[PDB]
């Protein structure tokens, strides 16, 4: 949405900002930086990611650079900016952007509560849940260029338990938790296959593809290497093809025939012979764009007289069914997929902490809110109640600020 | 990188 702001230029600094962009580099006029205590931190009104569209009535939108800073340097004390935010982002995560945000107090306020005898752990918990991931990522920065030590590494010290856990999760970025949370399935003298079957299957193609970049940065190996080593068969086939995130894009156009040939394709492969032609559905249950599967799986049902998920569990067995049965989960509904994956972490004795704590930090700025509306309609009280029975302390509330409230 | 101060 576009909005305008007035900023009172100062001798000192004049708006206070830099800019970056330009038609020259295929990208708008967006503000790099907002100079402390000068004349746009002020307002209070701009955010860096934006995008200036006018100055004074003066279009920038297919501005250079230069034409850019000739037109805001020229502009006098009274300057009038339009500006929209060009910056990506969900808005059904539980998480939001705090509107209070300052690194170095956060850095320092979390140093103290280190320090503070017994640790504080309420006040690092009311903080790091209450920051989006970039802001956490700001407050790190801030802490090693105040006491020169890794904040991850502090607060490892500091804490324990499940609540150890959950924030060292929240401080990494989500291609480095994700790539993480892969690692720590394949390695060791096994495979937790249920692990690495919810992140393979539910993560997108642009998830994907920084998480194969990040995941290399960070062990020095190419995550389809170790998952051909801790993995065999059709289910290595599987894991490998949905990791390389290659899957089509969903086009503009709905391809009616080809709809109808993957639903008999997927028939014929299955049901309807003894064995199963694996390849065939790894084929196309990994290539075909989402939106182009949900109506394959209807137009399945009118040649099956099982659906695709029946259609599993009559076909394959272990490592391989419980794959298809989380891909097609994440394919029909991938909201309701973890509302129901949340609800066996807890609804049982104990807990499965590892599973509700992935969910709880890698969804919290995805798709929350979607995932609070699939759980409250279909097991009739919210997420938030069930937290509430299943964990305590300081982890507890950790987890419902991840969640962000009832219902 | 190109970042001009205004
Ligand atoms: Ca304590
Ligand atoms: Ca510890
Ligand atoms: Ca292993
Ligand atoms: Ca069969
Ligand atoms: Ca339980």
């Amino acid at each position: 949405q576009k909005r305008g702001v007035k900023v009172l230029k100062q001798e000192l600094g004049g708006l206070g900002i830099s800019i970056k962009g330009g038609k020259e580099n295929k990208m708008p006029i967006l503000i790099s930086k907002i100079f402390k205590g000068l004349a746009a931190d002020q307002t209070q009104a701009l955010y860096v990611g934006d995008a200036i569209l006018s100055v004074n009535g003066a279009d920038l939108r297919d501005a250079t650079h230069d034409e850019a800073v000739q037109a805001l340097k020229r502009a006098g004390k009274e300057v009038l900016l339009e500006v929209k935010y060009m910056r990506e982002g969900s808005a059904y995560g539980s998480v939001k952007a705090y509107t209070n945000f300052d690194a170095e107090r956060d850095a320092l306020n979390i140093e103290t509560a280190i320090k503070t005898k017994g640790v504080d752990e309420v006040t690092i918990v009311n903080i790091l849940t209450n920051r989006s991931n970039e802001q956490r990522q700001d407050i790190a920065f801030a802490y090693q260029r105040r006491t020169k030590k890794e904040l991850a590494s502090a607060l490892k010290s500091a804490l324990s338990g499940h609540l150890e856990t959950v924030i060292l999760g929240l401080l990494k970025t989500p291609a480095q938790y994700d790539a993480s949370e892969l690692k720590a399935s394949m390695k060791g003298l096994g495979t937790d296959e249920d692990s690495l079957i919810e992140i393979i299957c539910s993560r997108t193609n642009q998830e994907l593809q920084e998480i194969n970049r990040v995941y290399k940065e960070m062990y020095k190996t190419d995550l389809e290497k170790d998952i051909i080593s801790d993995t065999s068969g059709d289910f290595r086939k599987l894991m490998v093809a949905l990791a390389k995130g290659r899957r089509a894009e969903d086009g503009s156009v709905i391809d009616y025939e080809l709809i109808d040939q993957d639903a008999r394709d997927l028939y014929d492969a299955g049901v309807k012979r003894k064995g199963t032609d694996v390849p065939k559905w790894i084929s196309i249950m990994t290539e075909r764009s989402v939106p182009h599967l949900q109506k394959v799986f209807d137009r399945y049902k009118s040649y099956s007289p099982y659906d695709m998920l029946e259609s599993i569990r009559k076909e394959v067995k272990g490592d391989l069914e419980n794959a298809f049965l989380n891909l097609v989960q994440c394919i029909q509904n991938k909201p309701l997929y973890f509302a129901d994956r949340l609800y066996d972490s807890m609804k049982g004795k104990g807990t499965r902490d590892k599973v509700l704590i992935r969910i709880m930090v890698s969804r919290s700025e995805v798709d929350m809110l979607k995932i609070r509306s699939e759980f409250k309609r279909k097991y009739g009280k919210s997420l938030y109640y069930y937290i509430q029975q299943d964990t305590k302390g300081d982890y507890q509330k950790a987890l419902l600020y991840l969640c962000g409230g009832d219902d | 990188f190109r970042e001009t101060e205004v």
